[PDB]
This record gives C-alpha cells, sequence and structure tokens, in this order.
C-alpha cells in the first residue's frame, strides 16, 4: 500500500489533472462516479496507488484540486469526471493570481496555502505508507507557478523525507498567454531545483509543433496539447499503477534516473503520435525509433545536442520481449555517442502487457538528457531580454518583491545551465 | 590416482582422489556506527528546516 | 552498423584494417573506453580479457587470444615444447635450448652444461646463442653476459651451418603470417618474406653480429651493403622460389614450405585447448609472425613466434583486407581465390 | 544431528528461498501442509533432514527459516503461496518500506530500526536446536535490502553467535534481469562490511543463469521463477550433504575446510550439469564423464569466466543419481590429460567426491527435465577474480564523477566509506592474483 497523493493547482494544472485523471479511471475501470467496471484483476492491484476507497466499493481519486480563482475548477466539476472528485478537495480563492508569480507565491497564495495544507494532511493521515507526491502545473502563470512552488516548500517543511514529483508546463512564446511568462518560469525553475525529487519538464512549443506538424492539427488547441499529457501522464506512471517485474516506488525511481540532486529534470516522450492509417499495426522497431526521435519529446530539446545520464523506457501492450531487447540494445549500439560512458547500463526498459485505451501497444520515453540545458536557455534569454530594460517589473514590486530576487533567480538558472554543461563534455 | 577415506552410506558414498601431492566489531562499536549516522541524517535535516524556516 | 575500438596506436597492421573498416560504411569507431563495442583491437600488454563478453546483445570479438604469451615468449615457448606431449623434449624443429635465470635471482643451469660438454668433448661444433644478443663458443661468457642482467634468458644452439644464398654467401631468415579465426581454423598467408643478411656469413669470428642477425633494424643500422642484393634485405618468395630452382633444382614448397606448415600446426594445435575461444562468452583471433631458419640440409627451424607482428610494406594492403575477410567479416558481415592457405586439422 | 538456519534477506533471497523450500519439501516427501507419512518419529526425531526441519506434535515438518524484508509484496506471497502452511508468521518479517536500491538506507536508516527485531526471531529458532552449526544467508548484492541489511545482520550474527559458521548465497548484477544502476555501489559496499564476517559465499551472476536458461532451456526471455527454479537446484546440489545422510560435507564448518584455505579468498565457482529442456521430445542422458567433463566447460558455471587461465585451491564433485566410484574416476583421468587443470603449488592436487544416489528432484510443471545423474562441482579458482575485476571497474567508473553518492550521504553514510570499502576489493583482487598468477 505505496499511495500517492496528487495536487493540481491552476488553470492549466487542473485541465491537465482533469484530463489525467479521466484517461487512468478508464485504465482502471472506474467510471464517471467512482464504480469499478473493470474485466481484470490488473486494474485493481495496484488501485489505491492513486485511488481511495470509500463506502459501497467506491474509488475516489487521492487528488488535490488548487487554484486562486473558482472558474477552472467549476469546469472541472461539470466536466466529465467531475463527480468523481471528492468534494472536500476542492480549495479555490476568489482573488485570481492575474499570471503573476508573486501574487500567487507571496500574497494571494499565502492567504490560502493554509487549507491546502489542511487538505493534505488529510490524505496523508489516512495513506498506509505514502510515496510521496505530484504536482501538476504551468511554470507560466500565477497560481500554478508561484502558489504551486509554495506549496512544494510548505509540503518539505512538514514531509521531508517523502518524494515530491511534478510535471511542470514550461512557458514558450509561440502558445503564450502573457510576456512575463519568463520571469514567472525562471522563478520557478530555482524551486524546483531545490525542492522535487522529479520534474517532467512538458514543453508548450514541443506539444505545438507534435499537433501541427506530426498530428497535422492545422489549429492546435489548449485541449488538443493537453491530450499529449494525458497519454504522458498515463505513460509515466504506468509501472506504478500495474503489476509487473519492475516494481519500484517513487524513491527506488529517483535513485535511478538523477545521479546528481540538481540535475533532476526529465524529457518525457511518446509513441505512436499518429494523425487520422491509424489503424495500422505498429511493429516494436517503429515504436523504438519514433520514441527515441526528437520529434517525439516534449521538452523540445535536441538530444543529439547533449548526453543521456539516463534512460527509462516502457511499453504497453502484448509484444515480443526478445524483440523489446532487440531493438533497445540496437538504437543504443547504434548511437551510443549520446550515452555518458561512466554510468554503466543506463538504459533500462519495462513492459505492461495493458495497452492504453484504443492502442494495441505504445511505447513511453523518460530521458534525463544534459540537452534540457536548451529548454533552459530558452527562458533565461526571454528572461534577460526584458529584465535588463526592468520591463513589466512593476507588477512584481507592487506586490513587494525587489529586483534582487530577480538577480538571484538569474544567476540561479545560469548556474543551472553551466552545471548541465560539464557533464555535456 | 589415489582413493583415500572411501565411506558408504544406504543413501550415498564419499571419497577422496589425490592425483598429485603438493609442493570483529563489538556491540558497542555497532551502536555507534548506527547512532552517528543517524545524527548526520538529523544534523543535514536540521540544515534543511533551518533553510525552510528562512 | 558494426562499432569497433582501438586501444593499440602503435600497430601499423590494425591501424591498417580499422582504416579499412571505415572503408566500408558499415563500422564505426568509438571511444577507447567505449565499453558497447563488437570487435576489440586491444593493447599488447594487460588486455582485460575478463571484461569482454558481459555486454547484453552485443557479440564482442578481440584480435588477441588470452594465453597465446606461451608461445611468443622466449622462455614459455622453450618451456612449452619441453614439457608438452605433443611436441616432446626430442622435438626435430626446435634448436637445443636451455631457460637460464641470472643468479641474482626452475632453472636449467646445470642441464646446459651437461650438453655442452658433451659438445666439446667430442670435438663438435658448440657455439650458442643468449637471448632475452651474444653468440660465443665457450659457456662461460653465456652464463656470465646473462648474470649481468636482471631477466630471464634461453641459451640455445646457433645454427652454424645455415643455408647461404649466393651471390654474397649471407644467411637470412623465413617470417611467416599465420591467422586463427575464432573458429580456430590455421590460415597461412600465400607472401612470406626472407629477412636477408647483406654480409657475408663469416663461422671465425662472431664478435661481429651483423652477419649472423638477420633483424631489419641491425642490417639497416650496421650492416654497410644494406639494399644491394634486394630492396631493403627483404627477398619475397617468388625470387627466393627461382633461386631454388636455378641453384638447387628444387622448390620452396617441397624444400621448406611443407615444413613450415607443418611447424605453424604442430605449435597452435598444440595449446588449441588452452586458448579457443569456442564455447567462450566472447570470440577472438589474431595473426602471428612465424620466424625460421633454414640449414645447408634445406632443413626448417623454428626461431620464434611473435604475437603482435608487423608486415612487410609491399604486402601491408593484401594482408590486411585479408584479416578483414577471414577474421572480422566472417563474424560481422557487411551489407578469390582466397590469399590464406588453410591448414586443415583435428580440433 | 546439528541444525541450519537458513535467513532470507531481500525480494532476491525471499524468492530464491522460497523455491528452495518448495524443492526441499519435494526432495523430503515433505506435503505442503506439512506432514510428512515416511517420518515415522511424529513429532521429534533427529534425522539428517531435520537440519532444515523442525517437528511440531501435530506432525507438520516446519522450515528452519527466517524471512526478512523491508517491503511485504514479496513475503506475502510466501504467506498466500502453495507451502504457506509451513510457516508461521513469527518467521516472516516485512516492513512497509523498501531501501530504494540504496545500501545506506537499508543498512543504517531503516536497518538500525528493525536490527534487533530480526535478531529476537532468530533467537527463536535457535532456541530450538540442541546443536546449531551456523547460518546460510541468501540476498542479492545489488538490492538495498539484500545488501545493506545483510551485511549488518552479518555483524551482529558473529556478535550473538561467535563460534558459528555463516555461509552465503549470493545473487551477483546482472544488467539483463536488472533496471536498477547503482547496484555496482551496493555490490562491493555489502562485500567489504561482510568480508569478515563470511565463511564461505557462493556468488551467482544473473548473467550465466539467464543465459542458461536461455541456451538450454529455450526460455526466450526468462523471467525471475526461470532463474529461481534453476538457482534452487544448485543450491540443493550444494546444502543436499547437510539433509541427507553422507559423509561429505556434513556441517557448515566442512565447507570453509574443504573449499577455503585462505579466509578471504571464500568465493567458491559453482559448476552444473546438465540442464536439459523438459520441452524436449526425449534426450539422450549423459554419462558420468559427460557431466563431468561439462563442469568445465564455461557454459554451465555460476559465474562466467575462465578457470584455464586461474589457479584451483580446491575441488569438491557433489553427484546425484546413478553414479558409482568407478565412473567418477575413470572420468577425472580422462580430464587431466584433456582440461588445463593447475593447482597452486601448496594445495594437493586432488578432488573430493560425494554420490548421493537420489537423482536430482524437479518440480512439477517446470522447466528442467528429469535426468538420471547429475553434478555440481565447487571449485575455489583465482579465476572468479574475473567478477570482482568487472563489478569494481564499474563501480570507478561512477565513482569517478561522485554520480549517486548523494543518496548514500543523504541517508547517514560518509563519502569515506565508499574509498574504503572500494580499497577493500582492490586488496582483494591482488589476494587473487598473488595465489593464481606466477
Ligand atoms: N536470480 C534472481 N535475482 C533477483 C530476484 N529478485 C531480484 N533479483 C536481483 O536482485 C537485484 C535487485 O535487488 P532486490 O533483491 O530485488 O532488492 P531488495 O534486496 O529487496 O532491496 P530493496 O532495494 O529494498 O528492494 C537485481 O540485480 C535483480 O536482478 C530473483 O527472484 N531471482
Ligand atoms: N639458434 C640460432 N641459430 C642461428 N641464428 C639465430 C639463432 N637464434 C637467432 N638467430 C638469428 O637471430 C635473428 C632473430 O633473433 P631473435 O628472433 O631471437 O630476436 P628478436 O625476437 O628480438 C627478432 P624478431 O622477434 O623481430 O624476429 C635471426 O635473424 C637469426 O638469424
Ligand atoms: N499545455 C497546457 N498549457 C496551458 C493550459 N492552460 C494554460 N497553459 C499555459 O500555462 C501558462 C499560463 O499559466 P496558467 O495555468 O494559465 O496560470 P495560473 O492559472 O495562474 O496557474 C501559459 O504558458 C499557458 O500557455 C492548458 O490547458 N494546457
Ligand atoms: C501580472 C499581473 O499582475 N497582471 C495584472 C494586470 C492587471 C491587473 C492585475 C494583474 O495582476
Ligand atoms: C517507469 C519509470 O519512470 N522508470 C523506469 C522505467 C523502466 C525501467 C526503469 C525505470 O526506473
Ligand atoms: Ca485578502
Ligand atoms: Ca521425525
Ligand atoms: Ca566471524
Ligand atoms: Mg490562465
Ligand atoms: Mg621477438
Ligand atoms: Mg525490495
Amino acid at each position: 500500500m505505496r499511495e500517492i497523493v496528487h495536487i493540481q493547482a491552476g488553470q492549466c494544472g487542473n485541465q491537465i489533472g482533469a484530463k489525467f485523471w479521466e484517461v487512468i479511471s478508464d485504465e482502471h475501470g472506474i467510471d464517471p462516479t467512482g464504480s469499478y467496471h473493470g474485466d481484470s484483476d490488473l486494474q485493481l492491484e495496484r488501485i489505491n496507488v492513486y485511488y481511495n476507497e470509500a463506502t459501497g466499493n467506491k474509488y475516489v481519486p487521492r487528488a488535490i484540486l488548487v487554484d486562486l480563482e473558482p472558474g477552472t475548477m467549476d469546469s472541472v466539476r461539470s466536466g466529465p469526471f467531475g463527480q468523481i472528485f471528492r468534494p472536500d478537495n476542492f480549495v479555490f480563492g476568489q482573488s485570481g493570481a492575474g499570471n503573476n508569480w508573486a501574487k500567487g507565491h507571496y500574497t494571494e497564495g499565502a492567504e490560502l496555502v493554509d487549507s491546502v495544507l489542511d487538505v493534505v494532511r488529510k490524505e496523508s493521515e489516512s495513506c498506509d505508507c505514502l510515496q510521496g507526491f505530484q504536482l501538476t502545473h504551468s511554470l507560466g502563470g500565477g497560481t500554478g507557478s508561484g502558489m504551486g512552488t509554495l506549496l512544494i516548500s510548505k509540503i518539505r517543511e512538514e514531509y521531508p523525507d517523502r518524494i515530491m514529483n511534478t510535471f511542470s508546463v514550461m512557458p514558450s512564446p509561440k502558445v503564450s498567454d502573457t510576456v512575463v511568462e519568463p520571469y514567472n518560469a525562471t522563478l520557478s525553475v530555482h524551486q524546483l531545483v531545490e525542492n522535487t525529487d522529479e520534474t517532467y519538464c512538458i514543453d508548450n512549443e514541443a506539444l505545438y509543433d507534435i499537433c501541427f506538424r506530426t498530428l497535422k492539427l492545422t489549429t492546435p488547441t489548449y485541449g488538443d496539447l493537453n491530450h499529449l499529457v494525458s497519454a504522458t501522464m498515463s505513460g509515466v506512471t504506468t509501472c506504478l499503477r500495474f503489476p509487473g517485474q519492475l516494481n519500484a516506488d517513487l524513491r527506488k525511481l529517483a535513485v535511478n534516473m538523477v545521479p546528481f540532486p540538481r540535475l533532476h529534470f526529465f524529457m518525457p516522450g511518446f509513441a505512436p503520435l499518429t494523425s487520422r492509417q491509424q489503424y495500422r499495426a505498429l511493429t516494436v522497431p517503429e515504436l523504438t525509433q519514433q520514441m527515441f526521435d526528437s520529434k517525439n519529446m516534449m521538452a523540445a530539446c535536441d538530444p543529439r545536442h547533449g548526453r543521456y545520464l539516463t534512460v527509462a523506457a516502457i511499453f504497453r501492450g502484448r509484444m515480443s520481449m526478445k524483440e523489446v531487447d532487440e531493438q533497445m540494445l540496437n538504437v543504443q549500439n547504434k548511437n551510443s555517442s549520446y550515452f555518458v560512458e561512466w554510468i554503466p547500463n543506463n538504459v533500462k526498459t519495462a513492459v505492461c502487457d495493458i495497452p492504453p485505451r484504443g492502442l494495441k501497444m505504445s511505447a513511453t520515453f523518460i530521458g534525463n538528457s544534459t540537452a534540457i540545458q536548451e529548454l533552459f536557455k530558452r527562458i533565461s534569454e526571454q528572461f534577460t531580454a526584458m529584465f535588463r530594460r526592468k520591463a513589466f517589473l512593476h507588477w512584481y514590486t507592487g506586490e513587494g518583491m525587489d529586483e534582487m530576487e530577480f538577480t538571484e533567480a538569474e544567476s540561479n538558472m545560469n548556474d543551472l545551465v553551466s552545471e548541465y554543461q560539464q557533464y555535456q563534455d | 590416482m589415489e582413493v583415500i577415506e572411501l565411506n558408504k552410506c544406504t543413501s550415498g558414498q564419499s571419497f577422496e582422489v589425490i592425483l598429485k601431492p603438493p609442493s570483529d566489531p563489538s556491540l558497542e562499536e555497532i551502536q555507534k556506527k548506527l547512532e552517528a549516522a543517524e545524527e548526520r541524517r538529523k544534523y543535514q535535516e536540521a540544515e534543511l528546516l533551518k533553510h525552510l524556516a528562512e | 552498423m558494426y562499432t569497433f575500438v582501438v586501444r593499440d596506436e602503435n600497430s601499423s597492421v590494425y591501424a591498417e584494417v580499422s582504416r579499412l573498416l571505415l572503408a566500408t560504411g558499415q563500422w564505426k569507431r568509438l571511444r577507447k573506453d567505449n565499453p558497447r563495442f563488437n570487435l576489440m583491437l586491444g593493447e599488447r600488454n594487460r588486455l582485460p580479457f575478463g571484461r569482454l563478453g558481459h555486454e547484453p546483445g552485443l557479440v564482442q570479438l578481440v584480435n588477441y587470444y588470452r594465453g597465446a604469451d606461451k608461445l611468443c615468449r622466449k622462455a614459455s615457448l622453450v618451456k612449452l615444447i619441453k614439457t608438452s606431449p605433443e611436441l616432446s623434449e626430442s622435438c626435430t624443429w626446435f634448436p637445443e635450448s636451455y631457460v637460464i635465470y641470472p643468479t641474482n635471482l626452475t632453472d636449467e643451469r646445470e642441464v646446459f652444461l651437461a650438453a655442452y660438454n658433451r659438445r666439446r668433448e667430442g670435438r663438435e661444433g658448440n657455439v650458442w646463442i643468449a637471448k632475452s644478443i651474444l653468440i660465443s663458443s665457450e659457456a662461460s661468457e653465456l652464463l656470465d653476459f646473462i648474470d649481468e642482467q636482471g631477466q630471464v634468458h634461453v641459451i640455445q644452439k646457433y645454427l652454424e651451418k645455415p643455408l647461404l644464398l649466393e651471390p654474397g654467401h649471407r644467411k637470412f631468415d623465413i617470417r611467416s603470417w599465420v591467422l586463427v579465426d575464432h573458429l580456430y581454423n590455421i590460415y597461412l598467408y600465400r607472401e612470406g618474406v626472407l629477412r636477408t643478411s647483406s654480409e657475408p656469413y663469416n663461422s671465425a669470428n662472431f664478435q661481429d653480429k651483423t652477419c649472423h642477425l638477420t633483424n631489419h633494424c641491425i642490417q639497416k643500422e650496421y650492416s654497410k651493403n644494406y639494399g644491394r642484393y634486394e630492396e631493403g634485405n627483404e627477398m619475397f618468395f617468388e625470387e627466393f622460389n627461382q633461386y631454388l630452382m636455378d641453384a638447387l633444382n628444387t622448390t620452396l614448397e617441397n624444400s621448406i614450405l611443407l615444413q613450415i606448415k607443418h611447424i605453424i600446426r604442430s605449435c597452435l594445435m598444440c595449446i588449441e585447448p588452452a586458448i579457443s575461444t569456442k564455447h567462450l562468452h566472447y570470440q577472438s583471433f589474431q595473426l602471428f609472425g612465424f620466424d625460421f631458419m633454414v640449414d645447408e640440409e634445406l632443413k626448417v627451424w623454428l626461431i620464434e613466434v611473435n604475437g603482435a607482428p608487423a608486415c612487410a610494406q609491399k604486402l601491408y594492403a593484401e594482408l590486411c583486407q585479408g584479416i578483414v575477410d577471414v577474421a572480422i567479416s566472417s563474424v560481422f558481415p557487411l551489407a578469390p581465390t582466397s590469399i590464406f592457405i588453410k591448414l586443415h586439422h583435428h580440433h | 544431528m546439528r541444525e541450519c538456519i537458513s535467513i532470507h534477506v531481500g525480494q532476491a533471497g525471499v524468492q530464491i528461498g522460497n523455491a528452495c523450500w518448495e524443492l526441499y519439501c519435494l526432495e523430503h516427501g515433505i506435503q505442503p501442509d506439512g506432514q510428512m507419512p515416511s517420518d515415522k518419529t511424529i513429532g521429534g526425531g533427529d534425522d539428517s533432514f531435520n537440519t532444515f526441519f523442525s517437528e511440531t506434535g501435530a506432525g507438520k515438518h516446519v522450515p528452519r527459516a527466517v524471512f526478512v524484508d523491508l517491503e511485504p509484496t514479496v513475503i506475502d506471497e510466501v504467506r498466500t503461496g502453495t507451502y504457506r502452511q509451513l510457516f508461521h508468521p513469527e518467521q516472516l518479517i516485512t516492513g512497509k518500506e523498501d531501501a530504494a536500491n540504496n545500501y545506506a538506507r537499508g543498512h543504517y536508516t531503516i536497518g538500525k530500526e528493525i536490527i534487533d527485531l530480526v535478531l529476537d526471531r532468530i533467537r527463536k529458532l535457535a532456541d530450538q536446536c540442541t546443536g546449531l552449526q551456523g547460518f546460510l544467508v541468501f540476498h542479492s548484492f545489488g538490492g538495498g535490502t539484500g545488501s545493506g541489511f545483510t551485511s549488518l545482520l552479518m555483524e551482529r550474527l558473529s556478535v550473538d553467535y561467535g563460534k558459528k559458521s555463516k555461509l552465503e548465497f549470493s545473487i551477483y548484477p546482472a544488467p539483463q534481469v536488472s533496471t536498477a544502476v547503482v547496484e555496482p555501489y551496493n555490490s562491493i559496499l555489502t562485500t567489504h562490511t561482510t568480508l569478515e564476517h563470511s565463511d564461505c559465499a557462493f556468488m551467482v551472476d544473473n548473467e550465466a543463469i539467464y543465459d542458461i536458461c536461455r541456451r538450454n532451456l529455450d526460455i526466450e526471455r526468462p523471467t525471475y521463477t526461470n532463474l529461481n527454479r534453476l538457482i534452487s537446484q544448485i543450491v540443493s546440489s550444494i546444502t543436499a550433504s547437510l539433509r541427507f545422510d553422507g559423509a561429505l560435507n556434513v556441517d557448515l564448518t566442512e565447507f570453509q575446510t574443504n573449499l577455503v584455505p585462505y579466509p578471504r579468498i571464500h568465493f567458491p565457482l559453482a559448476t552444473y550439469a546438465p540442464v536439459i529442456s523438459a520441452e524436449k521430445a526425449y534426450h539422450e542422458q549423459l554419462s558420468v564423464a559427460e557431466i563431468t567433463n561439462a563442469c568445465f566447460e564455461p557454459a554451465n558455471q555460476m559465474v562466467k569466466c575462465d578457470p584455464r587461465h586461474g589457479k584451483y585451491m580446491a575441488c569438491c564433485l557433489l553427484y546425484r543419481g546413478d553414479v558409482v566410484p568407478k565412473d567418477v574416476n575413470a572420468a577425472i583421468a580422462t580430464i587431466k590429460t584433456k582440461r588445463s587443470i593447475q593447482f597452486v603449488d601448496w594445495c594437493p592436487t586432488g578432488f573430493k567426491v560425494g554420490i548421493n544416489y537420489q537423482p536430482p528432484t524437479v518440480v512439477p510443471g517446470g522447466d528442467l527435465a528429469k535426468v538420471q545423474r547429475a553434478v555440481c562441482m565447487l571449485s575455489n579458482t583465482t579465476a572468479i577474480a574475473e567478477a570482482w575485476a568487472r563489478l569494481d571497474h564499474k563501480f570507478d567508473l561512477m565513482y569517478a564523477k561522485r554520480a549517486f553518492v548523494h543518496w548514500y550521504v543523504g541517508e547517514g553514510m560518509e563519502e569515506g566509506e565508499f574509498s574504503e570499502a572500494r580499497e577493500d576489493m582492490a586488496a582483494l583482487e591482488k589476494d587473487y592474483e598473488e595465489v593464481g598468477v606466477d
């Protein structure tokens, strides 16, 4: 009984979180009302990892929904699986964060964080043995970014020895709501460097390019982007939600994926990504070559520009496990110049028999690559372009922040980039 | 090629064949190790909380 | 795509083989410390055979036989021949040799003096050579020369009746390149080389070692007739076979090559059970340089076996390409009239 | 009769231990419910099998075993498995969260809080023994529990049972069947602190078992079940002398006397044959010579290495099935003349031979075919140092960059323990080189 507590904060965080519970609820056979209707015991084997069991054989997600304005969480409650969430687990304010990291982190967010921690404390107290936490959020806004990292900081203070993982959407000018996103993202990245064990970096630009160029979506929406994130979140958590020789909890995963405490930012990937030639059976070679292709990755970083510290692939569906080793052992021994030679056997593979909905088989990629430095480089450049003129800072100084805290956040992320650069050589 | 020490019982037998002749930490000390590591974990946690209180 | 690593930058041979592998467009060279390789062109000394054959999914092949040093070591070869029943102590093609340890350090000092005194008393030619070089007909000088050193030496009978080429009245030796693949097939390169002495052989003066030592480095450094009779004191089989027909009315095959092929098989079959990589988690092949002497009776003697040999400049292309065909491509195929002679044998 | 207590630590130890006790029951005629019809002494007796099984007044034959794991999922299989009735709950110990493949976490953080409980439970089994010989400790090298808690347990056992022998069955890490990357660290950390507390350790390389299951049993992708069924056959061959009437390796002390002249060099190489696929139409039964010759082929060793280039310090031949000494000696002579068997000059060039007439038992519905005779050769070779050289090299690659070290320091371990443990392994490699090479 290794329970995980899920938190989703802000607009992006709650919309991606909603789709996540919609996707895995389907895989575990949980209907919108929380009743199980599956046909395999594998669905229930690890059900308690993400779900609580209430009276009447009801399964209720162990999820905490947080926001500083009500709108997004009213949509969730009216959404497909809205009624599946615990009523007490909606924690929201009315003021909003105005895409302002200082409001989420220092003013508005501080007013609401204690009541969120009251809910977290309640879910944890009813856990046989808490694995850790996972947070979904964006870094470009105010609530997910500013209040998200405040929640993490206070969760770590109360649960210092528990694992803290996040799915963090990184802002991109091509899919942007406001010009202050580089400010909000740079401020959050430092919080994540210090207080998370594993951060899945989801880049909105990569999600967009995949929708437009690969999926052939002329006009991608936030919904389309969140379809990719749901599938990815379902893949990276397969090993936690189903049985298999892999086993592994959050800590054992972190121990083998993170060689250095600050370099814990991961590039996730998924295959297939088929446009609508969608019924074609995908062979194992195609799954592997696509999974390792840059176009299939969601950090918007070319791995051929850096070196893999550690790689983890998860294959789902009924396929040849001998042929999985042959193709995986082929991609390594055919591109070994992008794997560091001082971590032996740093490419690991796992198989799960249950495929995602509507797919004969799939592959999820989890790479800890030093190429991720390109993502932080982009953010730093956009930050500096504005900060050198102190442009748009009044929104933040008006919330009590000093310019010194921005200078520090800048020096911290440039440090982070430099730390990736030395391990890339 | 000699066979020495041939022993036989109802469930088997054994023998030897020679082809050629030839030519702690106390309980206390372990407690200190464990408690010392425990103290170092406490010190590192105190530095974390001190960081978070700042 | 096949991957290989190069761990001996000083090998003139495998520098070419590596040059060819890349020329095929189907082989990729990795860093010398990358463990995910198919082929290792390993270092001469202290090659870590224990780390081979443990990479999942990779069939790994190395260009050295772990344990072949017993054949390519001066002292080792002597002990192997004497103590191996397949070769026995009466081995008729290996000069009488004795392993002698310097006195400042089993040992065969008394055994040698026993055979030496026998020769001195029987008026027989009693000249020996010490190496690990000094040539003398007195046992006192040979032993005192080894004690002044600090490593193990070997004293063997000096062929006082070598076959001398005419004109010139000069000594020589024969280099044969032998390739042993992973299946332990013994391939003899059809092209050999004679490293001839450019000075007239003189039996009444072993002090000047320029006419007794046919080494390519001693002739090109201490000989005053280097390159007179053949370019670089190197005669190839075609010319040598022609000389044997004109002067001796015989052939290189009949008079010498049969004995060479016999000696190569005998040495390599003897140690096959000790070095074969048949049922091993990794595979081995290796190129050998056999050095032979020929006396005036057209009898062939074995001088030594080199485990890391070089090649004659004129034969690098042919032999190196041949190594890729039978040794490397046979285990890693790509997307004639063989240059070798297969020496069949029972495994 | 002197008792042997088995201890199973971590996932590998527990699952290996489960497979072994299933085999022991089939070998001794013990039903899943603990009953043993052939045992005519109800709730008592000092027979050979009593070294591994106690007896209740009701006639149940209870293993002298303790299962320890910091997580309950693996040991829960024992509680609900076929042989759930054999064990009582006191013998099965489970925590709530494991060591996360972190030696420091299993040895220090969690180990400190559970060591006294495990000792108390082992004390309960010890108090049932009239003359305890010692302990057999099953564990993995790479697991956080199998490496970290095992070494702590071995340290304490040396304190609480000074005059008792301790043997190990250790799973050497193999990438082909492991998702961890830090196992070289755990392997070296546990060997360093365990070395002076183990009298004889049988290492089983998962790489070797994996390839035997693919090459001989035609398993395209072997699982832990296939691996453990084969491993328990070897373990049974090694412990059979303690459980059956005989005169060779009759007590744990004899394992050290016959196999370990030098204390630190206490890692014998195990070779087993034949391994025949049960799915085969029908195999030709191999002779004494053929299976004895197979013991000198690298392909059926528990650790892949080349004994032709090491030196032997000892050599036991354990035969099961239709074998008479006549054929053994005839096969030995034939192998000395054809093999490269170089003993060290300060050791006799001999072979201790043991014959048990009962042929190997195979689990119904298993992968292994029933054979009429089989052999396990225990040989102390310097060649097994290849396994330390490989492992130490992987250690050096990561430690040069301090990769993953923070996880261990984070649990209270000092960075100096790494280097201290590493220098002990360098010394161990040097010992093998002084005895083996000239
Ligand atoms: N042969 C064999 N090896 C196993 C088995 N189970 C795990 N292993 C190996 O053991 C190593 C992993 O350590 P585990 O024993 O699973 O971990 P642990 O001892 O329970 O310690 P934790 O880290 O706390 O889980 C890997 O190298 C696995 O290949 C098994 O049943 N049979
Ligand atoms: N017993 C003997 N009788 C006659 N000549 C001998 C001899 N032993 C050695 N030589 C001469 O010495 C030369 C070879 O020397 P040797 O092979 O012992 O040294 P080396 O091994 O450093 C040269 P390489 O290994 O390159 O062939 C030959 O040219 C040969 O003429
Ligand atoms: N992928 C994805 N990104 C989103 C979504 N909604 C907002 N974003 C991104 O998140 C950032 C804005 O943060 P937001 O979550 O709206 O602010 P918050 O509500 O204060 O936390 C911008 O970079 C948006 O592009 C969504 O549904 N999906
Ligand atoms: C970034 C920011 O603060 N934006 C904003 C703009 C107008 C009113 C309130 C606001 O918060
Ligand atoms: C699923 C995940 O995140 N981790 C993982 C996957 C396959 C092998 C090893 C691993 O650690
Ligand atoms: Ca207010
Ligand atoms: Ca009884
Ligand atoms: Ca002891
Ligand atoms: Mg918004
Ligand atoms: Mg030489
Ligand atoms: Mg475990």
